[PDB]
């Protein structure tokens, strides 16, 4: 459940504040995955599948943009493909 | 001779995600009023699918206009563009939030209780999915992909490549052979610093230069503020709130009464849903502009006429805004 | 392409078989067409709906209303009912027609897609698909068209020091297609997008004024292609 614009002082643990609202429900995960659902602000909740601990959970990560890239560039160095 | 002369051009990519609720709006939080509204059938549940789909869509076009980059590159430390100053609209670290010199510029002449009033009514504004900070983000991407990829970041992998030799293949796009860019290099870095200066000069003047982002905030806006004060219209009954027609009649009598209220009310709130669909088709359209001219203009070098801004278009630098996005063409 | 011929075939090949598995491993490709018939069929089932709605009246149906009361008090219950399926149907009106409007740009798209992609070659960046177009193939589709735009990506790169110019005994030397490369030690005048070495003759490449006034310009000897034929 996603409280959206609630100061979530009324309806453990299992909060996670987010600027839309605190989501009852679902753990946060500090590592950031493409999102499927959309939640607002950045967040995206999805399911997570595990065999060790919680086979059936959702997670409240923070939007993943993409792998970060750190292209080269020199003033004398050109990349031409083969 | 020639000239450079970077040209601002402003175009709407979403609005607000608005969303309203019956039983707070069309219902001043009674029990009758819930009875009757159930009574009439499920325009409720048309008018909050129209509302997601709306803010479903605008999503959509911001994830569109902007995410158009699989990977998000990066500027290197050193800054060697062949005398190409980079530093207004590059980057800058200093804020939390990795905004630019010329972005901030555009973050300050919008600025977007009434809210108060809308929120105790049901008129609820959903935040967006992508934060000012992720497409600030996906705009530095775009930038770096630009400036040291030149363009064939866009078509696959990024290759890096000299500034000073990128520019080379856009003159020798639009007719004008290299050799005029690498004899007068340092008067062409001279004029592109100069028109990014009177540029941040001209948004520094006054915002009726975003003209068109103080549309599709302020339309936005008074649309949701003539639909407040529809709640204080009479609209034939002996009163405009439900808590003081049920304090005075019988339920006999009181529902003829809730009855032209509420058919009013759901007249002015399907009257507010279908100027929002139109106004997000609207802007539906701009978006599909905006994201076409991203893929043209800043993903490499349009051909057409007038398109990318007048004269021989020979790159874009997108920029983040308020509910929109500019490009310095 | 007339040396990669054979090669270019068997990727083309396998890329319209990649395609095909794709698309025969679920419908959540097709996730615009099943949206202009979903939202259709759902507006029109919200509209069937409407019919079983009192709307302030004592019944639903028009026949159980003229079976209970007389015309003079049974009119009042009509115009109820008439009213609010009216407003019902003014409601679907509208929203079919905002929906076929944007059909309507969505056809617009397509038509300028086929029109420039299916019918030459877009030099469009990323309009008719990722990469640089080659073309396209048009197929049909239930309530729409699906495009199958082959597209050229580089596939793997490799780095090489690059030079805006060459002096070669004061006049400056740019290359009229392609730029200049080295492998380390040798120069080269390549094309842009592809890795093809060729040596720097007369032909490669053309002369425009002195050479200390271009900025970062090396050093070579550009092979003239009459030296040999001159010399006999
Ligand atoms: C092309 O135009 C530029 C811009 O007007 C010229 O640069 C100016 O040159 C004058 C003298 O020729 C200087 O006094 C100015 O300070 C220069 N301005 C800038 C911004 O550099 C340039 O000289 C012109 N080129 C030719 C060949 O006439
Ligand atoms: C690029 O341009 C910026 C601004 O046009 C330059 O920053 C200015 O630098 C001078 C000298 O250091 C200062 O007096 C100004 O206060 C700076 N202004 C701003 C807004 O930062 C910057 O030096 C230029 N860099 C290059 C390499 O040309
Ligand atoms: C360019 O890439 C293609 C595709 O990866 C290469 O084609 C494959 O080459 C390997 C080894 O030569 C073969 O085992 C495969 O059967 C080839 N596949 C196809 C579809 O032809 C090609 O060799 C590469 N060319 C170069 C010069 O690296
Ligand atoms: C760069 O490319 C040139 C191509 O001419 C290389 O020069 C020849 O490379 C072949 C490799 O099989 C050798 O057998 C020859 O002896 C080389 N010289 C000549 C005159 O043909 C060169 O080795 C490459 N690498 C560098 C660092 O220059
Ligand atoms: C490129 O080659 C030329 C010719 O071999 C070198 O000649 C220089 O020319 C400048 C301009 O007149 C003189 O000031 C230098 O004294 C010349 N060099 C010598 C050694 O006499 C030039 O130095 C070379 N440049 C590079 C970057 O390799
Ligand atoms: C939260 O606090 C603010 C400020 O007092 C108040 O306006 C609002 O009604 C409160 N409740 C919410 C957002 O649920
Ligand atoms: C959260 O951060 C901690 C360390 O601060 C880390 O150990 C953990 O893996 C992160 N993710 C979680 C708890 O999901
Ligand atoms: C430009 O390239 C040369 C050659 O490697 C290098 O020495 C120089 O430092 C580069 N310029 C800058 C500003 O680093
Ligand atoms: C090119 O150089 C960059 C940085 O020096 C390096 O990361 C990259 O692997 C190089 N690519 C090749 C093909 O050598």
């Amino acid at each position: 459940v996603l409280y959206q614009d609630v100061n979530c002082t009324e309806v453990g643990s299992n909060v996670f504040q987010t600027r839309a609202g605190c989501l009852i429900g679902a753990e946060h995960v500090n590592n950031s995955y493409e999102c499927d659902i959309p939640i607002g602000a950045g967040i995206c909740a999805s399911y997570q599948t595990q065999t060790s601990v919680a086979s059936q959970s959702i997670i409240a990560y923070t939007m993943s943009l993409g792998a970060e890239n750190s292209v080269a560039y020199s003033n004398n160095s050109i990349a031409i493909p083969t | 001779n020639f000239t450079i002369s970077v040209t601002t051009e402003i175009l709407p990519v979403s609005m607000t995600k608005t969303s309203v609720d019956c039983t707070m709006y069309i219902c001043g939080d009674s029990t009758e009023c819930s009875n009757l509204l159930l009574q009439y059938g499920s325009f409720c549940t048309q008018l909050n699918r129209a509302l997601t789909g709306i803010a479903v869509e605008q999503d959509k076009n911001t994830q569109e206009v902007f995410a158009q980059v699989k990977q998000i590159y990066k500027t290197p430390p050193i800054k060697d563009f062949g005398g190409f100053n980079f530093s207004q609209i590059l980057p800058d670290p200093s804020k939390p939030s990795k905004r630019s010199f010329i972005e901030d510029l555009l973050f300050n002449k919008v600025t977007l209780d009434l809210i108060c009033a809308q929120k105790f009514n049901g008129l609820t504004v959903l935040p967006p999915l992508l934060t000012d900070e992720m497409i600030a983000q996906y705009t530095s991407a775009l930038l770096a992909g630009t400036i040291t990829s030149g363009w064939t970041f866009g078509a696959g992998a990024a290759l890096q490549i000299p500034f000073a030799m990128q520019m080379a293949y856009r003159f020798n796009g639009i007719g004008v052979t290299q050799n005029v860019l690498y004899e007068n290099q340092k008067l062409i870095a001279n004029q592109f610093n100069s028109a990014i200066g009177k540029i941040q000069d001209s948004l520094s003047s006054t915002a009726s230069a975003l003209g068109k982002l103080q549309d599709v905030v302020n339309q936005n806006a008074q649309a949701l503020n003539t639909l407040v004060k529809q709640l204080s219209s009479n609209f034939g009954a002996i009163s405009s709130v439900l808590n003081d027609i049920l304090s005075r009649l019988d339920p006999p009598e009181a529902e003829v009464q809730i009855d032209r209220l509420i058919t009013g009310r759901l007249q002015s709130l399907q009257t507010y849903v279908t100027q929002q669909l139109i106004r997000a088709a609207e802007i539906r359209a701009s978006a599909n502009l905006a994201a076409t001219k991203m893929s043209e203009c800043v993903l490499g070098q349009s051909k057409r006429v007038d398109f990318c801004g007048k004269g021989y278009h020979l790159m874009s630098f997108p920029q983040s805004a308020p509910h929109g996005v500019v490009f310095l063409h | 392409l007339y040396e990669n011929q054979k090669l270019i075939a068997n990727q083309f090949n396998s890329a319209i078989g990649k395609i095909q598995d794709s698309l025969s491993s679920t419908a959540s490709a097709l996730g615009k067409l099943q949206d202009v018939v979903n939202q259709n069929a759902q507006a029109l089932n919200t509209l069937v709906k409407q019919l079983s709605s009192n709307f302030g009246a004592i019944s639903s149906v028009l026949n159980d209303i003229l079976s209970r009361l007389d015309p003079p008090e049974a009119e009042v219950q009509i115009d109820r009912l008439i009213t609010g399926r009216l407003q019902s149907l003014q409601t679907y009106v509208t929203q079919q027609l905002i929906r076929a409007a944007e059909i309507r740009a969505s056809a617009n798209l397509a038509a300028t897609k086929m029109s420039e992609c299916v019918l030459g070659q877009s030099k469009r960046v990323d309009f008719c698909g990722k990469g640089y177009h080659l073309m396209s193939f048009p197929q049909s589709a239930p309530h729409g068209v699906v495009f199958l735009h082959v597209t050229y990506v580089p596939a793997q790169e490799k780095n090489f020091t690059t030079a805006p110019a060459i002096c070669h005994d004061g006049k400056a030397h740019f290359p009229r297609e392609g730029v200049f490369v080295s492998n380390g030690t040798h120069w080269f005048v390549t094309q842009r997008n592809f890795y093809e070495p060729q040596i720097i003759t007369t032909d490669n490449t053309f002369v425009s004024g002195n050479c200390d006034v271009v900025i970062g310009i090396v050093n070579n000897t550009v092979y003239d292609p009459l030296q040999p034929e001159l010399d006999s």
